[PDB]
RNA sequence: AUACAGUGAAACUGCGAAGGCUCAUUAAAUCAGUUAUCGUUUAUUUGAUAGUUCCAUGGUAUAACUGUGGUAA
RNA sequence: GAUGGUAGGAUAGUGGCCUACCAUGGUUUCAACGGGUAACGGGGAAUAAGGGUUCGAUUCCGGAGAGGGAGCCUGAGAAACG
């Protein structure tokens, strides 16, 4: 029976901690599962299983295998990554820190390509095919993967944006930039449909945007900042937001909604220390996930309630919560030791 | 990285027909490993017999230098405002040689006031920040390759020529 | 004399000699210019062997691109056909090196991809 | 399915052939680690309890302690490779390891009324408990060595001495 | 600006996936009576 | 398979003896089974010229240095105790390495080409030499291409020849390898063909190198005793 | 030779194998010599080369080994 | 990256070797760059033979490969015949 660390009526347990007799009652889920000294960027595929964690030093791809609960290989890719993809199961697009874009395979390194400035962010098309990739200025390109050839590049405001996301059931594209605009684009038209404005009543200073969000519905939009403020967005009376105040802030980075598992109108927030999450349409927070080190980013496998974080130290956390869900079918002993 | 050989690119001639050969082992680029703020970790890489090579990568405690007495005392890590080896990289908020980092200055502080005794003859907006606590300073010591934060402080001529830049 | 960042200075105003029959002028020993790679302040040591020619071009700044025309004795058409080279060398705070200025050159640490030789000498 | 019991202290072990597998059940679904009764795996050792150790399967394969997965997976051991079988007892253990921490109710004239002893003595002094004469020799040539090398060396430091004084 | 933005044609990428027909859920009908304002 | 400086007959063999690693380069040096076997044939084959190496009849430089391959290059004396052998080997005018006999008083020394004067660390002035005697503390004027006299009983340099216009070289390498007169001419260019140039019997000219010549004594007087014909 | 004492299957150890075939056609860029590396790595060869001490000897944890076993292996 | 400059990364280190910024360079009729084989032949690559005058001794054709590309590891030395 694992430990369960405090919080408001509420039990989350962690697999695979800064801590985790010991020794012969060892509950370690996935074997490997280590890297060198820190933790990139972890996500997993739409199926049951293959999930993705980039690499530290000698960055790695690390697809482990959930119905063999270890690892299945490590690509070192060439440069340190930053943001990816994956397209279904094999494909994946990744672009590095450099302003370069690999295209792993089941061979792996399928090729190798670039983007005239530094990149920030990468989201793929499911309509149509084309990768949209958000950078530092006035540029947010294209890559389509119908015909190979690039697209008429976006003209952003001066700096650039932070994240670029596009909409689901009917593609919204977004672009969190450094001036509070949110600088909505339409990807059936090529241009722009919105330039909306960021408030708060604190106003520290001049923060930007660093995370966007929607969801299956295609009617609200989570926003977020510089500054550990998250906010959600609508149609309706699009001027004004609910807020949320996170109660150390530095940087939102990941926002994440439950929309397609029980417990409904709830989101996850997560900045550089803490993941929290609450619920929709009074903001009072559900959950708290506080971890022994930072965090880079985090990730929430779809159909169960656990989350996967990638951190700055050694291992990486998996978060189980036994009230939001169950554990899925590959871990399906879980529910069984703790 | 990738290579170290001229063979896969042009000379001062300008060559063709290139399709040269499997690279060896001694034209080994390792990644480049972007420094940063954290908890400090060094990888303790091999090459060349026992030639360990420290390749730091969250390294905090720099020894920065007072200037004009040399006293390389022990502090934090901030954040690098310029360093146009890469533009984007100041916006990342690495850290690698010549760049120039702020720094919490209580421990100067502390040498001041002990071997002065009066608290605050040093220029004025280094006094400023003698005031505040955050002065400017630039790495000397390399952390990809000895694994190091090492520096000097940044005092008057220094200072007024990275102010003019950014 | 400081269009770029990062301390641009010396690197430990500072003055050396690499000797052996070539003098250091005295802005080079005294003066406000930098001497990075010119080889008597410089960061580089001398060796190896000392070439002399005149010029084609010195259109960039920091490249001095001698010619180099040589005797050699052919004995295959019985007759000399006229030698050329070419080499870049970087500058020196001696002499505005223009076209014709028979110059020379000592072997040096590999500077940019193609070259190893460093103004030492105008006459 | 055969369970092998060990009494570790006397030194006992032996394995029993347990067919009827309704008093099996009792281990299923139950990782390695996790104590068990004798109340549900049988009547005549009552007040038994063992702590699994786990146990060959059949096809052999071994559990390793506390991973997941009753089913068989391939793992990375001691890098390439291996199949594992999963740390938690279902229904298709060939061999089941278990050790007897409590004696219960009834004396076994395998396990409890037979015993065998160790296997001989310490060796080393401080585990039978629980040379000088290169002490003189070590520390006679150290004091040599410093008064021959650090004598020697300002020995010809001085030779040095009189070159520069001559020069 | 050499490397910098070269458009051309590429070999592995030109089909590296295939496109859907109906694409969104939605009707770009609802598109535009969902984003008129 | 073989060099030109060993006078090895072709009748031999097939694999040629490689020299091991020692104070000499490969190309400036014979082992001792080509010295001891095959020159002045102290031996039949390397079975026996390895066993009275383990028997050290060999004194290489005072010490015994019990090995098949070790490189003895130019002047170091080999010594051996059965009938007092003693043998400073040189170079003659044909580039083979001409082994002369010597006496006692004579090995009791050997003189080296000083290669760099170093200030290497806490303050020790430092001299090398082609077997490489790290050597303590000689005067300041040792300059590059002079020669030092070895102690051979201790490391210590004894006597100083220096090196200028006017002295006896010895010259190894290049195409005047082995020659000795010393005297038509001095020119020290600035980086190549910089030398003190040697007569001959018509007193004819020569060119060489720096480092492939090296000095040996005076105009007449050379400590070091020279074979004839 | 009542704490070791020779033969010695099988196990740890030191090392061994210390350089072998076929296939598509590179014009001083494959190659050979040479200059240099105070521009650099180096096992082995060789010569050299170490000065901080307040109120009789340090700890469990693994083998080989026994013993209980699984699997067609 | 064509040519160079400044700084960083990586290096065993020199190095546009790679990246940021900047300048528009550099080779060539005194042969750039490009065209092929008796490039299974040639270049001393070397031994030469007391009469064979381009037969007549050899190192090397180019780089790869351990089923196929990819990634990693070991070592004084490797992108290992193990």
């Amino acid at each position: 029976v694992l430990k369960s660390t405090s919080a408001n009526d509420v039990s989350v347990y962690q697999v695979s901690g800064t801590n985790v007799l010991e020794y012969q009652n060892r509950v370690e889920l996935i074997q490997d599962f280590e890297f060198s000294e820190a933790s990139n960027k972890i996500k997993v595929s739409r199926d049951g299983q293959y999930c993705m964690a980039t690499g530290t030093y000698k960055p790695q791809i690390h697809v482990y295998d959930f119905a063999n609960l270890s690892l299945k290989f490590d690509r070192h890719t060439d440069a340190e990554n930053v943001d990816f993809t994956i397209l279904s199961w094999t494909k994946s697009v990744h672009l590095q820190n450099d302003r370069s874009i690999q295209f792993q395979n089941k061979g792996g390194l399928h090729y190798t390509t670039r983007i005239p400035k530094f990149g920030r962010s990468l989201v793929y098309n499911k309509v149509n095919c084309d990768l949209y990739v958000g950078a530092s200025g006035n540029e947010l390109y294209r890559l389509n993967l119908e015909k190979g050839r690039f697209l008429n590049p976006f003209k952003l405001d001066t700096e650039g944006v932070n994240h670029v996301s596009i909409n689901e059931v009917n593609g919204l594209l977004a672009a969190g930039t450094e001036t509070n605009v949110v600088e909505f684009w339409d990807p059936r038209s090529r241009s722009r449909v919105s330039k909306l404005y960021l408030e708060n009543n604190i106003d520290n200073r001049p923060f930007q945007v660093t995370t966007t969000s929607f969801r299956n519905d295609g009617l609200t939009f989570a926003c977020g900042t510089s500054n550990g403020y998250s906010y959600i967005y609508d149609l309706r009376t699009s001027e004004p937001s609910i807020i949320k105040d996170q109660g150390y802030g530095f940087d939102i980075k990941k926002i994440i909604w439950l929309d397609n598992v029980g417990t409904e109108n709830k989101i996850v927030t997560c900045d550089k220390r803490i993941a929290k999450i609450w619920d929709r349409l009074d903001g009072k927070a559900y959950a708290s996930m506080e971890p022994s080190v930072d965090i880079n980013d985090i990730e929430h496998v779809p159909g169960t309630g656990m989350f996967f974080t990638a951190n700055e130290s050694i291992p990486m956390h998996t978060y189980y919560i036994p009230s939001l869900g169950p554990s899925p079918r590959w871990c399906s002993f879980l529910d069984s030791i703790t | 990285g990738i290579s170290r050989d001229s063979r896969h690119k042009r000379s001062a001639t300008g060559a063709k027909r290139a399709q040269f050969r499997k690279k060896r082992k001694f034209e080994l680029g390792r990644q480049p490993a972007n420094t940063k703020i954290g908890a400090k970790r060094i990888h303790s890489v091999r090459t060349r017999g026992g030639n360990k090579k420290y390749r730091a990568l969250r390294i905090e405690t720099g020894n920065f230098s007072w200037a004009s007495e040399g006293i390389s005392k022990k502090t934090r890590i901030a954040g690098v405002v310029y360093h146009p080896s890469n533009n984007e990289l100041v916006r990342t908020n690495t850290l690698t040689k010549a760049a120039i980092v702020q720094i919490d200055a209580t421990p100067f502080r502390q040498w001041f006031e002990a071997h002065y005794g009066q608290t605050l003859k040093i220029e004025s907006s280094v006094e400023s920040q003698f005031s505040a606590g955050r002065l400017y300073a630039c790495i000397s010591s390399r952390p990809g390759q000895s694994g190091r934060c090492d520096g000097y402080i940044l005092e008057g001529e220094e200072l007024a020529f990275y102010l003019r830049r950014l | 004399q400081s269009e770029r960042a990062f301390q641009k200075q010396p690197h430990i105003r500072w003055y050396k000699n690499a000797g052996l029959g070539f003098k250091t002028p005295k802005t080079a020993i005294e003066g406000s210019y930098i001497d990075k790679k010119c080889p008597f302040t410089g960061l580089v040591s001398i060796r190896g062997k000392i070439l002399t020619g005149t010029v084609v071009s010195t259109k960039m700044h920091r490249t001095i691109v001698i010619r180099r025309a040589y005797l050699h004795y052919i004995p295959k058409y019985n007759r000399y056909e006229k030698r050329h080279k070419n080499v870049p060398v970087h500058v020196s705070p001696a002499f505005r090196v223009q076209v014709g200025d028979i110059v020379t050159v000592g072997q040096c640490r590999p500077i940019s991809k193609t070259v190893r030789f460093n103004v030492v000498k105008v006459s | 399915m055969k369970l092998n019991i060990s009494y570790p202290v006397n030194g006992s072990q032996k394995t029993f052939e347990i067919d009827d597998e309704h008093r099996i059940r009792v281990f299923f679904d139950k990782r390695i680690g996790q104590e068990v009764d004798g109340e549900a795996v049988g009547d005549e050792f009552k007040g038994y309890v063992f702590k699994i150790s786990g146990g060959n399967d059949k096809q052999g394969f071994p559990m390793k302690q506390g991973v997941l997965l009753p089913t068989r997976i391939k793992l990375l051991l001691t890098r390439k490779r291996k199949s594992v079988r999963g740390a938690i007892v279902g229904p298709d253990l060939a061999v089941l390891a278990l050790v007897i921490v409590k004696k219960g109710e009834q004396e076994l004239e395998g396990l409890t009324d037979t015993t065998v002893p160790k296997r001989l003595g310490p060796k080393r002094a401080n585990n039978i408990r629980k040379r000088l004469q290169r002490k003189r020799h070590q520390r006679a040539l150290k004091v040599r060595n410093a008064q021959a090398q650090r004598e020697a060396a300002a020995e010809y430091a001085q030779l040095l001495a009189k070159r520069l004084s001559e020069r | 600006k050499g490397r910098k933005l070269n458009y051309s044609v590429q070999d592995p990428i030109a089909n590296y996936e295939a496109p859907i027909t109906s694409g969104y859920k939605w009707s770009d009908d609802q598109i535009d009576e969902f984003f008129a304002g | 398979a073989a060099p030109h400086h060993w006078l090895l007959d072709k009748l031999s063999g097939c694999y040629a003896p490689r020299p091991s690693a020692g104070p000499h380069k490969l190309r400036e040096s014979l082992p001792l089974i080509v010295f001891l076997r095959n020159r002045l044939k102290y031996a039949l084959n390397g079975r026996e010229v390895k066993a009275i190496l383990m028997q050290r009849h060999v004194k290489v430089d005072g010490k015994v240095r019990t090995d098949t391959t070790y490189p003895a290059g130019f002047m170091d004396v080999i010594t051996l105790d059965a009938t007092n052998e003693n043998f400073r080997l040189v170079y003659d005018v044909k580039g083979r390495f001409a082994v002369h006999r010597i006496t006692d008083e004579e090995a009791s020394y050997k003189l080296g080409k000083v290669k760099k004067v170093q200030l290497g660390k806490k303050g020790v002035p430092y001299v090398v030499t082609h077997d490489g005697r790290t050597i303590r503390y000689p005067d300041p004027n040792i300059k590059v291409n002079d020669t030092v006299k070895i102690d051979l009983a201790s490391g210590k340099i004894t006597d100083f020849i220096k090196f200028d216009a006017g002295k006896l070289v010895y010259v190894t390498g290049g195409r005047n390898l082995g020659r000795i007169g010393t005297i038509v001419h001095k020119e020290r260019h600035d980086g190549g063909f910089d030398l003190v140039h040697i007569k001959d019997s018509l007193d004819n000219t020569f060119v060489t190198r720096l480092n492939n010549v090296f000095v040996i004594g005076e105009q007449g007087k050379p400590y070091i005793s020279l074979p004839k014909g």
